[PDB]
């Protein structure tokens, strides 16, 4: 029949209101079926929020509600906290597919400030050059807002052959971190002039350079 | 059925391979017949095929009207029948079914409000399957039937015109007896029954409007699977209620079961005396905990007589408005060693007669007074006999068990049986628990 | 006190077979259907198979009929999830949970699991290889100087890097591993440390392997430039 839709991701701040929407189809929400909510913590296995669309098992604190009404539900949470980021899926059963969930949504709260990312540039080793092979290890950490491009161009022309750029991962002190690798073969690794890494965020630019040589 | 294990230790027996289908809750369903103008239109023109019949659909409709304003007459406060058609036509519909024609009519009442049929008949308009809810938020299937008013208006009244009526025609009268019949059956049956039917039947609901009807209900991928094949089980345990006539349509409602619980271990329970205590001091134990069990959330439900649950072959029908919640602990007696943690109430007492006990695969026997009891075949008239009793004996051995001059037959089911070696109980049993076996 | 565990989550080259299991604890295994919950690495969740209380009606999804089989053992406490000709597309996280009814409309797993992770991909296993990263100019001076050894080329991923075989804990951090074009993994260690500490040192990473042991260790030093 019809799959379950979710919004992709929903952004709150401390102390307001987040509303997360399930909307359904004729075939499982119309004929009369429950929509369930599961919290998904990053590391864990999900836990039972809401049943029965608007009941709520031993342990929620009693700030989850739920509705459902037609061919939608929706889920309340009031007074947000720092504690609750995690991904909220909706649960429904469906006439010719017997179990449908949705594609889940995350709960971002906006308490952290920006910062700046700090990048490191390192030059490809002597001894890794002697086996025919060369990389370029650039790394990125400590920024907040997880959304980095990453460039690299040789002298004025931007290459786009081997970038490895990896998604961004949580660190322990609530910061993010990333990294770009890319190879080359010793040839053309002494025969351009100079090689660099950019990285964007919202809009900043930092930029490192190394050289074959660069002796003085 | 599947195992069927003999326990001496307190005599008794215990089948253990009965997946059961427990009902929980109803679904009702709401129809609507179409019988058209026929009191307008009269036949005066010699009594023949469809003057006979004419008159036949117009006393239907008199005594639909008769029986569905003397529907509202029984009606006063009544809960517990007293009366000789209602305490009779009561019974047919079981007794732990008794509390649920009260939910049926209780929903009837919210049904036959003004307002609610006119929202039904507006949701049947255009099509003849329309799910509509009712004002207090339950849900209802509506299915609406119009085989005689796509006849008596369209293809009928041209006929007869004129009052020159049964002339024009030789096979339009056979085809009145045609659609005629289903409307006739409904009235007979909800005249002679005072409108509580006692179980679903092909002249209110058909074979094409159950299987449609058992796959609309929000359930699980199994539990329509297992109705689309007990469906004479299903049509057998529910009955349609009579709203009335309003106008030239008949509403009534049918209430179609809902099977909760599709698959868990069940099990059988049977006992009968046990011992001679000592010769003449025939003092001896006596379980009274026989019927019915099964799991549904990990808590044994429990039906104290074997007539509340039926039997299709594996499957066993029985029903939660009649269990007795007990608890797990309770499938411990059958290892008996007088255990402290579930105290089995049993029995206590000293006047054992001769009795005998019917178990799915075998049967148990008992003879204490010297009663000349023999086990009997087919093949062979008396094979041998037995002394004392609780010697459970199979349905492979034996095929006819005779006590004073009166026979009992013996299934034909096979299993594998099991017997379990214990000593019977001694002279003195103190640490058995207290039971109440009185009344 | 409700405990599910599963186990049996491994690697395996497409086209083989592999058979996780579900032990239950706690309640009666003998009275509840059992559901099979998959979750692909950052995906949602997906429903996989069902078996009912005494293994009469199973239910599977759309993807994976005809070629999983659930399996039940009431006596054993446990469920069984045959698998055959698995795909690169079948990678995922499986969990085991209860089933729990009201009895008409009203369906959902409470009980989940633990979970165990299943890696089906064509690459075969290798040992890494260890690269150095000295230090070098614009990546010292200033108030510290950062340095590390790479790890390359390894396909299952149990790396763990120690330097002063675990007694160096204050300025290491180590980044996520690369899936790179064909399956292989590879990442990058590094510490920051003053730049005027030099000479005296105990900086000789650490690199075990586990599934192929390819146990080395190599020192890093600074050259000029």
């Amino acid at each position: 029949q019809a799959v379950v839709t979710q919004p992709p991701s929903v952004s709150g701040a401390p102390g307001q209101r987040v509303i997360i929407s399930c909307t359904g189809s004729g075939s499982n929400l119309g004929a009369d079926y429950g929509v369930h909510w599961y919290q998904q913590l990053p590391g864990t296995a999900p836990k039972l929020l809401i049943y029965g669309d608007r009941n709520r098992p031993s342990g929620v604190p009693d700030r989850f509600s739920g509705s459902k009404s037609g061919t939608s539900a929706s889920l309340a949470i009031t007074g947000l906290q720092a504690e609750d980021e995690a991904d909220y899926y909706c649960q429904s059963y469906d006439r010719s597919l017997n179990w449908v969930f949705g594609g889940g949504t995350k709960l971002t709260v906006l308490g952290q400030p920006k910062a700046a990312p700090s990048v490191t540039l390192f030059p490809p080793s002597s001894e890794e050059l002697q086996a025919n092979k060369a990389t370029l290890v650039c790394l990125i950490s400590d920024f907040y807002p997880g959304a980095v491009t990453v460039a690299w161009k040789a002298d004025s022309s931007p290459v786009n052959a081997g970038v490895e750029t990896t998604k961004p991962s949580k660190q322990s002190n609530n910061k993010y971190a990333a990294s770009s690798y890319l190879s080359l073969t010793p040839e053309q690794w002494k025969s351009h002039k100079s090689y660099s890494c950019q990285v964007t965020h919202e809009g900043s630019t930092v930029e490192k350079t190394v050289a074959p040589a660069e002796c003085s | 059925g599947l195992k069927e294990s003999y326990l001496e230790e307190s005599c008794s027996t215990i089948t253990e391979g009965y997946l059961s289908v427990l009902r929980t809750g109803w679904y009702t369903n709401v129809f609507t017949l179409e019988v058209g103008d026929v009191e307008n239109l009269t036949c005066a023109d010699g009594p023949s095929l469809i003057k006979t019949e004419l008159d036949l659909t117009k006393s239907a409709l008199r005594e639909l009207r008769t029986v569905s304003a003397d529907q509202l007459a029984r009606e006063e406060q009544i809960e517990n029948p007293r009366r000789r058609r209602f305490v009779l036509g009561a019974i047919a519909l079981g007794v732990c079914t008794a509390a649920a024609v009260t939910a049926g009519v209780a929903i009837a009442k919210t049904i036959r409000l003004e307002s609610e049929v006119t929202a039904i008949k507006n949701a049947l308009k255009k099509t003849n399957e329309a799910v509509s809810t009712l004002g207090n938020g339950v849900r209802v299937l509506a299915t609406a039937v119009r085989e005689l008013k796509d006849f008596v208006s369209k293809n009928l009244t041209r006929a007869i015109n004129k009052n020159k009526c049964d002339i024009p025609d030789l096979k339009m009268a056979v085809s009145f007896s045609q659609f005629n019949r289903r409307f006739l059956n409904v009235v007979r049956q909800f005249s002679d029954n005072a409108g509580i039917t006692p179980a679903i039947s092909l002249d209110l609901m058909t074979d094409a409007e159950l299987a449609r009807a058992v796959s609309n209900m929000p359930t699980s991928a199994g539990q329509i699977k297992l109705m689309l094949e007990n469906r004479a089980m299903v049509r057998r345990k529910g009955f349609g209620i009579l709203i009335g006539v309003y106008g030239s349509s008949v509403i009534y409602m049918v209430q179609l079961p809902i099977f909760g619980v599709i698959d868990t271990p069940c099990w059988i329970v049977k006992a009968a005396p046990s011992c001679s205590e000592k010769k003449g001091n025939y003092a001896c134990l006596l379980r009274e905990d026989q019927g019915w069990y099964c799991q549904n959330a990990g808590s044994t439900v429990y039906y104290p007589n074997e007539k509340d649950c039926e039997t299709r072959g594996d499957h066993v029908f029985c029903d939660t408005a009649c269990g007795i919640n007990v608890a797990e602990q309770s499938k411990e007696c059958n290892i008996n060693i007088s255990t402290t943690n579930y105290p089995c109430k049993v029995s206590t007492g000293r006047h054992p007669i001769s009795m005998v006990a019917l178990s799915p695969l075998g049967a148990l026997v008992a003879c204490y007074k010297g009663v000349s009891c023999s086990i009997g075949s087919n093949r062979v008239g008396i094979i041998k006999q037995l002394n004392k009793g609780c010697s459970y004996i199979t349905n492979q051995d034996a095929d006819t068990v005779t006590i004073d001059n009166t026979v009992y037959q013996l299934s034909k089911v096979e299993g594998e049986q099991h017997v379990i070696k214990g000593r019977p109980v001694s002279s003195s049993f103190d640490p058995v628990k207290f039971p109440e076996d009185q009344f | 006190q409700v405990q599910l565990v599963e186990s049996g989550g491994g690697v395996v080259k497409p086209g083989g077979s592999l058979r996780v299991s579900c032990v239950v604890s706690g309640f009666t295994f003998s009275s509840y259907r059992m559901h099979w919950v998959r979750q692909a690495p950052g995906k949602g969740l997906e429903w996989v198979s069902s078996i009912t209380a005494s293994s009469s009606y199973i239910n599977y999804a759309e993807s994976v009929k005809g070629r999983f089989t659930i399996s039940r053992d009431n006596a054993k406490n446990s469920l069984y999830l045959q698998m055959n000709s698995l795909r690169a597309e079948d990678t995922a996280v499986y969990y085991c949970a209860r089933d729990e009814n009201t009895g008409i409309s009203h369906y959902w797993f409470d009980p989940w699991g633990q979970g165990t992770l299943v890696t089906v991909s064509s690459a075969s296993t290798k040992g890494p290889s260890v690269f150095p990263l000295a230090p070098s100019s614009k990546s010292t001076s200033g108030g510290t100087a950062a340095l590390g050894c790479l790890v390359k080329d390894y396909f299952p991923e149990p790396v763990t890097v120690s330097w002063n075989s675990g007694a160096l804990t204050s300025g290491v951090h180590t980044f996520p591993a690369v899936l790179q074009s064909s399956g292989l993994y590879s990442l990058s260690s590094v510490v920051t440390v003053p730049s005027s500490s030099l000479g005296t040192q105990t900086y000789i990473c650490n690199v075990n392997h586990k599934p192929s042991n390819t146990k080395v260790d190599k020192k890093v030093e600074p050259k000029s430039c």
